[PDB]
DNA sequence: ATCAATATCCACCTGCAGATACTACCAAAAGTGTATTTGGAAACTGCTCCATCAAAAGGCATGTTCAGCTGATTCAGCTGAACATGCCTTTTGATGGAGCAGTTTCCAAATACACTTTTGGTAGTATCTGCAGGTGGATATTGAT
DNA sequence: ATCAATATCCACCTGCAGATACTACCAAAAGTGTATTTGGAAACTGCTCCATCAAAAGGCATGTTCAGCTGAATCAGCTGAACATGCCTTTTGATGGAGCAGTTTCCAAATACACTTTTGGTAGTATCTGCAGGTGGATATTGAT
């Protein structure tokens, strides 16, 4: 009966912007949640311990950021930074 | 009434992200940006994958991802492979490789 | 024809996942060593998931208590919850 | 009267096996293995149909990983076959010793 | 002039407890501040985490007493949970 | 007029752990026993390991703990040695090990 | 300031007896002569990945100096915790 | 005109640092090298003298335990010379790649 | 070489498990407007400690020499791979009932706030002591013979 | 075995670094007490989905045979250890300021609370289809000769 969560549509959103002929299994978009979850907590986590070294109440997008570089790879750290970076500007500017 | 996520030009929740952030213990206080900027590193992150997984399946003539098809897809990028190091696929077998000594004498 | 649970992860079972793994030939000693080895990881694994359950208060161990005791044993699995 | 060399089927099998994504192992024995070994730990157990695929998939990766190790390190040894002392080896060199 | 806290003074009781005519190098006490507020991040991790699995807002002592069954190896752990039981109930009939 | 320390038995700080527990984000609420069981059980651990550490003291015929008898404590300790194997204890060195092969003669 | 000296090369400053005294400390009897390239290497990589994690803890704080806690937090997230030094 | 066999100064040597506790790299040279690749990621960088600390007990206790993971390696080998083949099955084996 | 046994390949077909589609629905987030609380950049300045210079302590570089290790060669023998299938264990599916999960309740315990006290830190200036690093002097280890 | 070169182990000493000490003081603690908010245990209960088991499926325990791998024995070539030797580089101790870190004011921003709008999970019933699993026949691979 509880209403039970899930990032599914959204992934299952962007999977038709990158593949619209292609679809997914149930045990995929299972596995494809895992991740996103996964991702969240790590990158969250990191940026908790961010603020806390730096005594601060907040997370910032600062604290993203610099929780992104540490936890994400070269190249992958870049382009992410860069799509963080340009969501936040677009939200911004947007009334 | 507009979604955030519209406003930020994004597919992923950023209600959704803000609140998950807030109902974590990870700070007293969150910042307005910090729901857009994390919702669009997923977002990303999640397309680079999909696609891989795409061409995964398109290689082996398919046009519904499985999960074999996202081993395949994190396993033969050096990137993602190293992120996901420490994580197994369910149901993702293993890239074939076979050490050249034990390959038959020519 | 009385025997243990372990040994019913049997030669054949574990020389496919030695295949798996890209194993060629394999010493007739090997088929008890992987058995010890199995052994202890799901002991380590299965006790943590148990004191999950145990403090949930249930009797019944949930799928998320394996993905729970997998993720802190360095071990993190996608694909049942979580 | 024909008779495959010692290793053809080894080799062939490696390909069969890298190529699929089935467990290898039954479902009962490890199922009844998993409830012995919880048995120790608390008494009247029960278990989600879930939670025992899971320990198996996590159980079967684990092996397949350390088998690959393993074989690395009897080709260390400038040997083909795996010996209980590359499986000790490598878990020694991976901190489980 | 900012006061900088630590473990140091309880660990220098405890140390006058176990072996009362010893002492203990500058060096060695930064380690073993070290270590106490290595153990109460892991413990206060697991405890938190535990908490969240469970929707619990809240952190009791039998939150600490998982994590520090998760945590601990076996003799430790049998050990550690007697003492924190034992100063519970202490603390409880206390007033 | 008393201390929660005193209160449970304990020299290590109730009221310390207790604020350390709040700003650390952990969860919204934190009950009264555990700063109480915890505290216990950093007491109990620092004196396991000050035990220890105190005998190698002495079997060096020194007076003064250092971090070599530190990790002479941790490392021939079963227990002690897992619940810190991917810790290092600056200026410890390493336990006396030399493999048998590598010794003279046969 | 006026002027400030260009650093190159300085892992040749890891000389082969102090690569030697670290294996003893390991427990090495006999070493080839090609370990000590290989050591530098995995050395600079090591120091590398501890490094840039410093570096981003003392960029995020907006400081100029690496601190020890920098430091120490990097080898934390890297799965080396370090006691000793504030950590 | 006297000499010790190959291997018992080794032993001897073992012996004596396995014993102590100092840096077994020299300050300086380890100071310059942190400082260069510092700045190779951002110029313009201080360094509390701690902080270099840090890094060297970090890197030296790193360093030793690698070695003697190598040197299982080799003994495995059925040799008693460390050489690269063994460090680096000891840092594939680590999950280092 | 050739010859044949068997594994592997591709194409085409087909039923249905497992996907996408759908509308009610409603409930619970997420967003919208109003009033409140709070955090942390900027401006300023004390002052720690980092960078940067000269003199003294000893470890590094280099060439030579040969001990003994490594890695090639060979080879006997042992040990694991391959093999056929009836036989016994696992799989598939059928069915009660444990328990988990949904819901509502109410109170013991937690948050909040406001004096009141205690204490853990530092700072200033003093005062004590474990032991590191020097000496010489007696015993072990090692390697030639 | 014997001799002897060299390392190692004591023991005893002595300066002094760094540790224990103490008296003044205080701000930030922790404690105490009283008011108000609510989280979660506790208790009933509905319906999954889990253990059990009968029937249908099919993978594996068996022992025999021998190819080919592992490991012992042997040896030459040469790499790496030891050591002597000349001196360059690091270590140790004593003097200038960049920047950290501590105080305060002030608004830009996040919290809160209540309200009003929609979205996203489920369930309902049905709706649809990609592909695993089977066929047939052409070709590759392996092994015997
Ligand atoms: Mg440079």
């Amino acid at each position: 009966k509880t209403r039970k969560e899930s990032y599914a549509i959204y992934v299952y959103k962007v999977l038709k912007q990158v593949h619209p002929d292609t679809g997914i299994s149930s045990k995929a978009m299972s596995i494809m949640n895992s991740f996103v979850n996964d991702v969240f907590e790590r990158i969250a986590g990191e940026a908790s311990r961010l603020a806390h070294y730096n005594k601060r109440s907040t997370i910032t997008s600062r604290e993203i950021q610099t929780a992104v570089r540490l936890l994400l790879p070269g190249e992958l750290a870049k382009h992410a930074v860069s799509e963080g970076t340009k969501a936040v500007t677009k939200y911004t500017s947007a009334k | 009434a507009k979604t955030r996520s519209s406003r930020a030009g994004l597919q992923f929740p950023v209600g959704r992200v803000h609140r998950l952030l807030r109902k974590g213990n990870y700070a007293e206080r969150v910042g307005a940006g910090a729901p857009v900027y994390l919702a669009a590193v997923l977002e990303y992150l999640t397309a680079e994958i999909l696609e891989l997984a795409g061409n995964a399946a398109r290689d082996n003539k398919k046009t519904r991802i499985i999960p074999r098809h996202l081993q395949l897809a994190v396993r033969n990028d050096e990137e993602l492979n190293k992120l996901l190091g420490r994580v197994t696929i369910a149901q993702g077998g293993v890239l074939p490789n076979i050490q050249s000594v034990l390959l038959p004498k020519k | 024809v009385l025997r243990d649970n372990i040994q019913g992860i049997t030669k054949p079972a574990i020389r496919r996942l030695a295949r798996r793994g890209g194993v060629k030939r394999i010493s007739g000693l090997i088929y008890e060593e992987t058995r010890g080895v199995l052994k202890v990881f799901l002991e380590n694994v299965i006790r943590d998931a148990v004191t999950y359950t145990e403090h949930a208060k249930r009797k019944t161990v949930t799928a998320m208590d394996v993905v729970y005791a997998l993720k802190r044993q360095g071990r993190t699995l996608y694909g049942f919850g979580g | 009267p024909h008779r495959y060399r010692p290793g053809t089927v080894a080799l062939r099998e490696i390909r069969r096996y890298q190529k699929s994504t089935e467990l290898l192992i039954r479902k009962l024995p490890f199922q009844r293995l998993v409830r012995e070994i919880a048995q120790d730990f608390k008494t009247d157990l029960r278990f989600q149909s879930s939670a025992v695929m899971a320990l198996q998939e996590a159980s079967e990766a684990y092996l397949v990983a350390l088998f690959e190790d393993t074989n690395l390190c009897a080709i260390h040894a400038k040997r083909v076959t795996i010996m209980p002392k590359d499986i000790q080896l490598a878990r020694r060199i991976r901190g489980e010793r």
